[PDB]
């Protein structure tokens, strides 16, 4: 496949963060087929930020990232108490892709 | 089809007195009733139309309502001055085929 | 994208609305592509629409159309919201201040409605639906599916490109489809969306049932139709063929509209000027485990009725004074709209009462393989170049 | 304000028609808002035709199923009932009865706003 | 989520709402998912259902987005659940005695 | 005549550009003026549609040519693919999926060299 | 909306076979719609398994042969329902299973990529532990 590695693995933060989180790939993914995914623990971990640099209608509009030919950034926008939430980075670009390994918020 | 209201009506002119329409559910039921004032002798007038609304003639002298199967009208306490026939009037939905009127009301006061 | 997307085929509207024929065939077959097509989501049906609203009210003109009009008389007292605003009761000035505060709407937000009446001419006009080949604009295209079985979802891989549509006539008829396009294959079975029982389940034909409305005597009007019996027979044990071979799984049972408006309870349509609304229950009768109402030349009792409900807005129209004449009306049946009322439990049978009454709907079985499709002719490739 | 007023007294015999005049002022016609109500001396009103939720016929209360006709010609403003075949209680007073311009969209239950003054048909 | 109560015999209001000024095709159904209305284009159905004569609703408010449902002699056999599905507006309003 | 701009579509993209090659290569009452401007109307906006491309081509410096050779090199991060791949592996619908806020810089910088 | 449910939550004994339910409210069908599945260790990331994109059900390519995949059309009564085929029950397949739709209706949206695709919803997942 194509490795990835969120990195930092695991940080802290007070409520009202700009927490900015990579996730390296292995290759370079052009066309930014990398996907930004939340999960609370125990429900469902559903999707944040598709392709990118687009963000999906039910996510609110707190949450951005970039690219970096291998790198990848997201970005919280003001923290607020719901969003604590362990995140992962799909790369989706070839068959089949793998997922990041995770970042633990706390305070 | 048939539209029951009791035809003698006599009270003391002035106290808010009450009389009804009744019918069946294909008749009255289910839509609006519609008072009618004749005079009599002169051509008939409406008082009440869609049980709460009313011309510019009537308005705050009687009062009409719908209660489940049966309408109610009421004179709000007049002497002699609309002493006349009243008739409760609407349409039929069933093949019973149309729009049909009451019996007869003898409103009448004492006197 | 979705655009505008002009007409037609071969003295009012046509002359006025539409360019003349192309010599057909006009088609490019397209190879390994696997273009994915939703009929119930496409946006040729409101255009269309709206250009038949264009249509009737520019060919079959209604001497008097009554309308609504409901406006929020003098004043807009209601004002960005809040409570303590009067207006009607005595006459339509008279004091009547509500309460709210929050807002929900008034005789959320009021309205005061009204009936505008219009008064439109009358000559005689004749009418007679021609075919509208729909063609595409300058750069656009019209994508079209192949397979026989198209279930209007799903994908499709024999796509076909076409310049122009094919040939569509402007139909209204609730209750059935007329003078449709059929299918080549077998017979179809559709919804919006099955299990939710409020989608109008279009049913398209592939034996080309035909009938006949012909207004007779003694009587000004009265009509009534004819329909091929043991071909009806064989058209619905199909068509329950079908339904039990993939939905159900159960026991079926036909009926009637089961009331409302009485433009559905009759099979409604206009032809020649006149607005035939025929009683459409003994049509509907084959109670069928799958293993005394004249058997051969079934009579269908059919009024002309001449104070319709708009189908092109909410409201009643008034025509011309009827015909002295007798009237032809053969024509195709094609199709079903047929809707549910899924349950209950004890049944085991389901009661499968006709629907009908969009006329988008009617138009979705003819708009059957479309998508409007924009080009763009501009690439960029890394090549060495020299 | 519409004033509406009917024909004059009109004496027939025995098989004969009647043609009532309905003129209307005050606002333009369409076709539906004139129904017609018949009153015998002696009894409470009856309605002769009008229209409703069933979409042609300004129907017939049936008893006149062959003797009667019923046109209104929204040019003049003026309605035209038409009743032939008069028999023993054709003798009675007739009513040009209208709704007015309120909430009108569905016509079937709309109630008879203005009226005229009541024409006489006696029987000779 | 709204609970309206009428006892016996009357009218009885129920209203969805739609923001798009179309009088677009919408339902009303009860709890056991048999219809009561539905809107075909600009016309109206009743529900194959115990309600086909009583139930009403007024059509002018239909441009205006507003879809009411006027039902009429009420009783007993009325206290259920009644669900819009207007686009994807799942109500569910609550008649009681 | 410009109908036939995709039936080469699933196809990989040489042999869309040969397609391309190919079929370039083989290619008295008031009734008559009704029936008769419209089909000159259509005539005249497929002309002015084509024109509108060309000179939009016309101002990169590609006015009439098909495959035209302009002047602005990469960035490596604008698919960093062998040619193989690019020419046999991959449609048009992967690519016009992969690089779109990159086509929108590209055509910026062949505006851009295109001045200068 | 898609308010995407699975079936109940088992525990299962070594070597054997289990079929796992998931069930598709608000789904028009799988043409327009594909049925992607995820695995998770308790403790561990996220593992792709499978795919109905376009009817053409597949596993894959590190873990073929065991697991393969069924998906059902809406039928009548039935909403749309993909089925899990799971054989050779090991000790280390314990893990909370997901199944997720995407939007195969535009080519140009970006959630897929010639059937490598971001996954739209979820379901709520079912633990599959062993004695
Ligand atoms: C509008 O029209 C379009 C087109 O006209 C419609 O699209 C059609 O929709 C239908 C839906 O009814 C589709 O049928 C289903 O297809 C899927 C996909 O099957 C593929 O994958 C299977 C995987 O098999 C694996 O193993 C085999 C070896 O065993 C291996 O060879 C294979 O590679 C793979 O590794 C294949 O089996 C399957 O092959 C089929 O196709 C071949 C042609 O290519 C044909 O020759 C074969 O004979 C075979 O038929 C194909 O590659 C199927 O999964 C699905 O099958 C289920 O449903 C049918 C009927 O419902 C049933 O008979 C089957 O047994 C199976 O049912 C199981 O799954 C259910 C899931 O709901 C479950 O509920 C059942 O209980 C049952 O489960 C039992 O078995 C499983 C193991 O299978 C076990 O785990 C359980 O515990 C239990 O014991 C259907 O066949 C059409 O494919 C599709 N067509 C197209 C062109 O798209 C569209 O739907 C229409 N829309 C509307 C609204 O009407
Ligand atoms: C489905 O498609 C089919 C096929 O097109 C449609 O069937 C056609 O229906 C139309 C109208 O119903 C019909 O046109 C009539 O044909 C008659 C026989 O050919 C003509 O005689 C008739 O002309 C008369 O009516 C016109 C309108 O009033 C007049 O302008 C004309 O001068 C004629 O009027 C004289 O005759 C009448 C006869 O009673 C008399 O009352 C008048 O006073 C006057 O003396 C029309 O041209 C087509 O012929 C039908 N086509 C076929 C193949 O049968 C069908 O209608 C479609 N279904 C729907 C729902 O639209
Ligand atoms: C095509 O038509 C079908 C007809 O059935 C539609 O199916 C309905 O879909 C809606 C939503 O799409 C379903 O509503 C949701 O049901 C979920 C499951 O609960 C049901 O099942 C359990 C157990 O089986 C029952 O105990 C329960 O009573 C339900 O019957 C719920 O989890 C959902 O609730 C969640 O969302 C709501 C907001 O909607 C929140 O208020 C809740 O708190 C909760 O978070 C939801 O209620 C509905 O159940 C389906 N019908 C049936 C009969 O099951 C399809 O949606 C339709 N598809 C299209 C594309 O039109
Ligand atoms: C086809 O539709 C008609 C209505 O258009 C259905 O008729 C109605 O059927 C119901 C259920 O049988 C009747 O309600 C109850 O019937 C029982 C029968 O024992 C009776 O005891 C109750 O008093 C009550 O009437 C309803 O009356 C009836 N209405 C009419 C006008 O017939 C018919 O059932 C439908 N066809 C099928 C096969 O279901
Ligand atoms: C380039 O920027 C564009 C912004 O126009 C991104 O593409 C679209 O992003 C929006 C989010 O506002 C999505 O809703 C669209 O679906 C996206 N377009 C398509 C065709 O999917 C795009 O992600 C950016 N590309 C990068 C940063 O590589
Ligand atoms: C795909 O669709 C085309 C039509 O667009 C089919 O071509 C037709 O085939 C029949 C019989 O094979 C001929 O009678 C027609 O003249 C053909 N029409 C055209 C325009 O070529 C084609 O057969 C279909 N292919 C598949 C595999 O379904
Ligand atoms: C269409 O014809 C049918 C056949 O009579 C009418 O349906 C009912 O039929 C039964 C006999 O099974 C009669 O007892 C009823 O009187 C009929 N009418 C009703 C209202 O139940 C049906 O009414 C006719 N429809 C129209 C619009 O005329
Ligand atoms: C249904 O009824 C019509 C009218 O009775 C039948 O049409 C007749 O068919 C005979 C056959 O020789 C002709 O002679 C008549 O002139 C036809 N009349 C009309 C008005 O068309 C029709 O055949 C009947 N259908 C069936 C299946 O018997
Ligand atoms: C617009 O609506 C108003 C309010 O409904 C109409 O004013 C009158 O309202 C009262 C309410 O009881 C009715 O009784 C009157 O009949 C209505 N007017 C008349 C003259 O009938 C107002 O007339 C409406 N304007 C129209 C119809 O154009
Ligand atoms: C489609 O692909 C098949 C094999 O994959 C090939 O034989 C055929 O020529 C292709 N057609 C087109 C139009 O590219
Ligand atoms: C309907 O009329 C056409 C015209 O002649 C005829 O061919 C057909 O057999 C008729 N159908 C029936 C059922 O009478
Ligand atoms: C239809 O024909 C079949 C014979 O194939 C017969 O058994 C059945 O009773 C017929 N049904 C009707 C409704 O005529
Ligand atoms: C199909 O339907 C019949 C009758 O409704 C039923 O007996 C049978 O079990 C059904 N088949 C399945 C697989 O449920
Ligand atoms: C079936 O419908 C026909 C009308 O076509 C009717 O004459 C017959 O009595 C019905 N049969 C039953 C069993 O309801
Ligand atoms: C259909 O057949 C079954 C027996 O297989 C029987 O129980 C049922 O009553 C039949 N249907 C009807 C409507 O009688
Ligand atoms: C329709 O069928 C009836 C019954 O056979 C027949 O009397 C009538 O003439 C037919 N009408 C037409 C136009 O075929
Ligand atoms: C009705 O269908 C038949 C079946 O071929 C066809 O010949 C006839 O022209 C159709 N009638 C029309 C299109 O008016
Ligand atoms: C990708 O780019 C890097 C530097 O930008 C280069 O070293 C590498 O060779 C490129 N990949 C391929 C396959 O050429």
């Amino acid at each position: 496949d194509i490795q990835m590695t969120q990195s930092p693995s695991t940080l802290s933060a007070s409520i009202g963060d700009t927490v900015r989180i990579s996730c390296r790939a292995s290759q370079s993914i052009t066309g930014n087929w990398v996907a930004w995914y939340q999960q609370r623990p125990g429900k469902a971990p559903r999707l944040l930020i598709y392709r990118g640099a687009a963000l999906l209608g039910g996510v609110p509009s707190r949450f951005s990232g970039s690219a970096a030919g291998t790198d990848f950034t997201l970005t919280i926008g003001n923290l607020q108490a719901e969003d604590f939430g362990t995140f992962y980075c799909q790369q989706y670009d070839t068959y089949p892709g793998t997922f990041g390994q995770g970042t633990k918020v706390e305070v | 089809s048939v539209l029951t209201q009791p035809p003698s009506v006599s009270a003391a002119p002035g106290q808010k007195v009450t009389i009804s329409c009744s019918g069946s559910s294909s008749n009255i039921g289910k839509n609006y009733v519609s008072w009618y004032q004749q005079l009599p002798g002169a051509a008939p007038k409406l008082l009440i139309f869609d049980d709460t609304q009313r011309p510019s003639g009537i308005p705050d002298r009687f009062s009409g309502s719908k209660s489940g199967t049966s309408a109610t009208l009421a004179i709000t306490g007049l002497q002699t001055g609309d002493e006349a026939d009243y008739y409760c009037g609407t349409w039929d939905s069933s093949l019973s085929t149309g729009q049909l009127f009451g019996g007869g009301t003898k409103l009448t006061v004492l006197g | 994208a979705t655009t505008t997307l002009f007409c037609a085929s071969d003295n009012v509207w046509a002359t006025h609305a539409c360019v003349p024929t192309d010599p057909n065939p006009q088609e490019i077959v397209l190879g390994n592509v696997t273009e994915n097509f939703n009929m119930w989501k496409n946006n040729m049906v409101e255009q269309m629409h709206e250009d038949i609203i264009s249509l009737w009210d520019q060919s079959l003109k209604p001497c008097v159309k009554l309308t609504p009009l409901c406006v929020t008389e003098k004043m807009e007292t209601g004002e960005m919201k809040n409570c303590s605003f009067n207006v009607t009761t005595s006459i339509r000035d008279k004091i009547k201040k509500e309460y709210a505060l929050f807002y929900k709407l008034d005789v959320y937000r009021l309205i005061n409605c009204n009936t505008s009446v219009i008064t439109q001419a009358c000559p005689k006009v004749s009418f007679e639906p021609i075919p509208i080949h729909y063609c595409a604009p300058a750069g656009f295209a019209i994508l079209k599916c192949n397979s026989k079985t198209f279930n209007g979802s799903g994908p499709c891989t024999n796509v076909s490109t076409v310049q122009c549509t094919h040939g569509i006539r402007p139909v209204v008829s609730t209750q059935l489809l007329l003078n449709g396009s059929l299918a080549e294959e077998e017979i179809v079975i559709r919804s919006e969306n099955i299990t939710d029982n409020a989608k109008t389940i279009i049913v398209q034909l592939n034996e080309a049932v035909e009938i006949n409305c012909t207004r007779p005597n003694g009587n000004i009007r009265q009509a009534h139709c004819n329909i091929s019996k043991a071909r009806w027979n064989e058209t619905l044990g199909q068509i329950v063929a079908k339904l039990e071979e993939q939905f159900p799984n159960k026991t079926i049972i036909f009926n009637h509209s089961s009331g409302g408006d009485p433009e559905i309870v009759t099979h409604s349509f206009n032809c020649g000027g006149e607005f035939f609304y025929c009683n459409t229950t003994p049509l509907f009768n084959s109670t069928w485990n799958n293993t005394t109402g004249g058997e051969q030349n079934i009579t269908l009792q059919c009024r002309i009725k001449q104070i319709i409900n708009m189908w092109q807005g909410v409201g009643k129209a008034m025509y011309a004074p009827p015909i002295r004449g007798q009237i032809r009306c053969s024509s195709n049946i094609t199709g079903l709209l047929l809707t549910r009322d899924g349950g209950r439990d004890q049944n085991g049978t389901e009661t499968f009462r006709p629907g009908g009454g969009n006329m988008r709907d009617n138009w979705r079985s003819e708009l059957y393989k479309y998508k409007v499709v924009k080009i763009e002719p501009l690439g960029i490739a890394p090549t060495a170049c020299k | 304000q519409v004033q509406v007023v009917q024909s004059g007294a009109e004496v027939r015999k025995p098989g004969a028609s009647v043609k009532v005049s309905c003129k209307v002022s005050g606002f333009t016609l369409t076709g539906l808002s004139i129904h017609w109500v018949r009153q015998a001396p002696g009894k409470g009103l009856e309605w002769m035709g009008g229209f409703g939720p069933e979409e042609n016929e300004i129907i017939y209360a049936q008893k006149f199923q062959g003797r009667v006709s019923m046109t209104e010609d929204t040019s003049t403003n003026t309605a035209y009932m038409e009743l032939s075949s008069l028999r023993s209680e054709d003798t009675a007073v007739y009513y040009c009865a209208t709704g007015g311009n309120y909430y009108n969209l569905w016509t079937g239950y709309y109630p008879l706003a203005y009226w005229g003054q009541g024409t006489l048909v006696t029987v000779s | 989520k709204k609970v309206v109560l009428g006892k016996k015999g009357d009218t009885v209001e129920l209203t969805c709402t739609a923001s798009q000024k179309k009088s677009i095709q919408f339902h009303w159904k009860n709890s056991n998912q048999i219809k009561i209305l539905g809107n075909q284009g600009s016309f109206l159905t009743k529900g194959p259902s115990k309600l086909n004569d009583r139930a009403d609703s007024r059509r002018s408010l239909w441009d205006q987005g507003n879809f009411p449902l006027i039902i009429k002699n009420l009783k007993i056999e009325d206290s259920d659940t009644y669900i819009c599905e207007v686009e994807d507006q799942k109500e569910e309003v609550q008649l009681l005695v | 005549f410009i109908l036939g701009f995709l039936g080469a579509a699933g196809s990989t993209m040489g042999a869309a550009s040969m397609a391309l090659t190919v079929q370039a290569r083989l290619l008295h009452m008031l009734q008559l003026t009704v029936w008769g401007i419209k089909q000159l109307q259509a005539r005249v906006l497929a002309v002015e549609r084509y024109l509108r491309d060309q000179q939009l081509l016309g101002i990169w410096g590609c006015s009439g040519k098909i495959i035209c050779c302009t002047n602005v090199p990469w960035n490596d991060s604008w698919s960093n693919k062998t040619i193989n791949e690019i020419w046999d592996n991959m449609t048009w619908m992967q690519w016009e999926k992969e690089i779109d806020n990159y086509t929108q810089h590209i055509y910026t910088l062949l505006e851009v060299s295109q001045i200068q | 909306q898609i308010h995407l449910v699975q079936s109940g939550t088992e525990v299962k004994k070594p070597g054997s076979s289990v079929t796992v339910s998931c069930k598709a409210y608000g789904v028009n069908t799988f043409g327009l719609y594909a049925v992607n599945w995820v695995r998770q260790a308790p403790g561990q990331s996220l593992e792709y398994i499978g795919q109905i994109w376009r009817w053409k059900s597949s596993a894959s390519h590190h873990f073929r042969g065991r697991v393969l995949i069924s998906a059902v059309d809406l039928t009548g009564s039935s909403p749309p329902i993909s089925s899990l085929e799971i054989k050779n029950l090991t000790s280390d397949d314990t893990a909370v299973y997901f199944c997720t739709t995407t939007s195969t209706y535009d080519k140009w949206s970006g959630l897929h990529h010639d059937g490598v695709m971001a996954f739209s919803s979820w379901g709520q997942g079912t633990l599959i532990s062993v004695s």
